[PDB]
RNA sequence: CUAGGGCCAGAGGCGGCCCUAACAGGGCUCUCCCUGAGCUUCGGGGAGGUGAGUUCCCAGAGAACGGGGCUCCGCGCGAGGUCAGACUGGGCAGGAGAUGCCGUGGACCCCGCCCUUCGGGGAGGGGCCCGGCGGAUGCCUCCUUUGCCGGAGCUUGGAACAGACUCACGGCCAGCGAAGUGAGUUCAAUGGCUGAGGUGAGGUACCCCGCAGGGGACCUCAUAACCCAAUUCAGACUACUCUCCUCCGCCCAUU
């Protein structure tokens, strides 16, 4: 548990360096894309238990963790029934569906609010 | 037969290619050298012992 | 004892301070400045039988995001609809370049309720580039408390990381879900 | 998918070369504060093999290096922070706008810490450097420079 | 003892073509996966069809089937009012998104032209899903509501027409004790020395010819390493650098 806690610093260091690159200079994203590719390669080989919302904002198409917020498209629509948020990055032209709805708030708290509540030392 | 559509493939050509080096030439593919080292042995069989060949390239004009 | 460590990193981006009185009177000022001009916009849209329509009132999440993407000086009003509001308004938090994302937690539905319109607007913004709507609203814009986001760089050369290694227990989810397979 | 991801590129161009290198200065402060929060022990003296474990297991992406000995003399005398890392090379950026590609074939790099100086022989450090923190670092071979 | 063969069962035969029987072989073309300092039409490695089995924990509805969890919809069943368009009358939904535009996206359905008449393959049009942009009304003509069933959808996890591994598309059947390998030894021989030329280089007080020069002549250094044959050959492998044909990258200096 200690050696994995060591590599946690390296992984979120690469994650913070990607945010430093994307907050430093706009429209030239090669450093942050390479850092997110290295961060995904570490999680692909040394496979761990990562956080569900951050990793789904990493946009696993190629690599874009902060890019689809202020540069690429994240909007809402209603396709068939419940309304869906569409997340599309302008690099590999892939899409992400995420339904957001008030009747299912407990299922929005079913993976997330438990780990905040059941956290014991 | 499908391979023989291109080359000649004589009746004893498969027997030769089973244990002799067959190299393509001006006409068909024929035996250049034996697989086993017998350069002195071919002469020793040529002087006193028995030795044979395969001569099928000789085309024939029959005139009547 | 099945306990696995998980690298969870929600570096908590807390909202603006809960200044009840200041927000409470500036929102009433906004209601006064909206009711002081008139209702030609709904009469031009619904056509119950054009100058007030020229505002670009971005209503809905997608219109506010397409207003906040390109390059636009404007004001956004955000309310918390349900508990999943961080994912939707994370765009509004992240798009701080040249706009003001004012967020009111209890009060923005009570803004849409007396104003003659339709169903309760969750995210609102207005594009009013170079046209004079109300100068007092543009005086209120640098008076609201601004939000500082230390998630990216926070505009100052200073970086701080935090270590949040959560122990996920199998027993907790086991007793909450109560499922077995053989 | 890989050939479909290789359309535009993921690598640098001519346009990010002129990005006014003082903007890359907070990356050094980020790496320095990360070393300050990682090791967190300075004063008396402590365990250089702990330092070798930190220098083996951590990713060196975005760090200050300087070539101190190499087989090519023109490679030696080059400082700067590094930006990319590949199979047997890695790319750095230097002073007034120009970038250099240094190969990890037979060379050694001085790395300046907050209060320490470390020589790293870039011979065995290779092969998609996420493999370095993963597994398979054994004791083979010496490097004569 | 022609194994270009036969025997019980099988009707399956490892992407396609070409050569060889040395078919765990080589070459070309197409696709997929992974990686690479030449933007990439580049290079390297692995794989190609069919059938069966399997894939830490947590999470999730399902890691192979079905049910139990929720949401949306009704050529099916049922109940009530029956007050069934009255000033385009009533009801539902809609800024939490109805609709409009665009299509080298789908293993989907229908029409439809060409090769062809088993699985079929290709240009196009209509509906659903999908992505991009901007936003106000759409549904029905007696109406409304829950319950069963059917169809569709879901944020997770390294995984959900997937990917990866293993097994299978056959098994059995044929020897000669007599001389002596362009080296043939087995208590296990064979690249030993000298000199001139070959090639990579340097220097010139030598000779011949008249475009500053060119050609030949003299001296020195370097010609290594990997390793060693016991029956041969073909192919693949691994270990090479005096040596030659190309594709290249980085850095330094010049115009
Ligand atoms: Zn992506």
């Amino acid at each position: 548990p200690v050696k994995d806690r060591e590599a946690f610093q390296r992984l979120n260091f690469l994650y913070q360096a990607a945010h430093c690159v994307l907050a430093q200079d706009p429209e030239n994203q090669a450093l942050a894309r390479f850092y997110c590719y290295t961060e995904r390669t570490i999680a692909k080989r040394l496979v761990l238990r990562r956080d569900p919302s951050v990793k789904r904002t990493l946009c696993r198409g190629c690599s874009s963790l902060l890019v689809p917020g202020l540069t690429c498209t994240q909007r809402q629509r209603r396709c068939r029934g419940q309304r869906w948020t569409v997340q599309t990055c302008l690099t590999c032209q892939r899409s992400q569906r995420f339904l957001n709805d008030p009747g299912h708030l407990l299922w929005g708290d079913r993976p997330e609010a438990q780990l905040g509540s059941q956290a014991d030392s | 037969n499908r391979r023989q559509k291109k080359n000649i493939w004589l009746e004893t050509h498969i027997w030769h290619a089973k244990r002799f080096h067959m190299v393509k030439k001006w006409g068909y593919c024929l035996g250049e050298r034996p697989t086993v080292k017998s350069h002195r042995a071919c002469y020793r069989a040529m002087t006193n012992r028995c030795l044979l060949q395969d001569l099928s390239y000789y085309c024939c004009l029959e005139l009547k | 004892l099945v306990v696995k460590t998980s690298l969870n990193n929600p570096y908590i981006i807390r909202w603006s301070a809960l200044e009840s009185e200041d927000m409470h009177f500036i929102l009433q000022t906004l209601e006064d400045r909206l009711k002081a001009i008139g209702l030609q916009k709904i009469e031009d849209k619904k056509k119950k039988n054009p100058a007030h329509v020229r505002k670009q009132l971005a209503i809905g999440v997608n219109e506010v995001t397409r207003a906040l993407e390109r390059r636009e000086l404007l004001l956004v009003l955000v309310c918390k609809s349900v508990k999943p509001a961080m994912i939707t308004s994370h765009l509004i938090q992240l798009s701080l370049s040249r706009s003001v994302p004012a967020c009111q937690v209890p009060r923005l539905s009570e803004r849409i309720a007396p104003v003659i319109g339709l169903k309760c607007v969750l995210a609102l913004a207005f594009k009013k580039n170079t046209t004079d709507f109300v100068d007092e609203v543009r005086a209120i814009i640098p008076r609201v408390p601004s939000l500082s986001v230390p998630w990216l760089q926070d505009r100052i050369e200073d970086s701080g990381e935090n270590l949040e290694t959560e122990p996920l227990e199998s027993q907790d989810r086991e007793l909450l879900d109560t499922s077995f397979e053989d | 998918l890989s050939a479909r991801q290789r359309r535009e590129l993921r690598l640098f161009d001519i346009k990010p070369e002129q990005q006014r290198y003082s903007l890359f200065l907070p990356l050094h402060e980020l790496w320095k504060q990360y070393i300050r929060d990682l090791c967190s022990g300075l004063k008396p003296d402590t365990q250089p093999q702990m330092i070798q474990a930190k220098l083996l297991k951590a990713d060196l992406h975005g760090a200050i290096i300087s070539v101190t000995k190499s087989k090519c003399p023109s490679y030696v005398g080059i400082t700067g922070i590094l930006l990319q890392e590949t199979k047997h090379i890695f790319k750095i950026i230097t002073k007034e706008d120009r970038l250099k590609v240094i190969p990890k074939l037979n060379c050694v790099f001085t790395v300046e810490t907050d209060g320490f100086i470390s020589y790293i022989y870039g011979s065995k450090f290779q092969l998609r450097s996420s493999e370095r923190s993963a597994k398979k670092f054994k004791a083979k071979g010496t490097i004569d420079l």
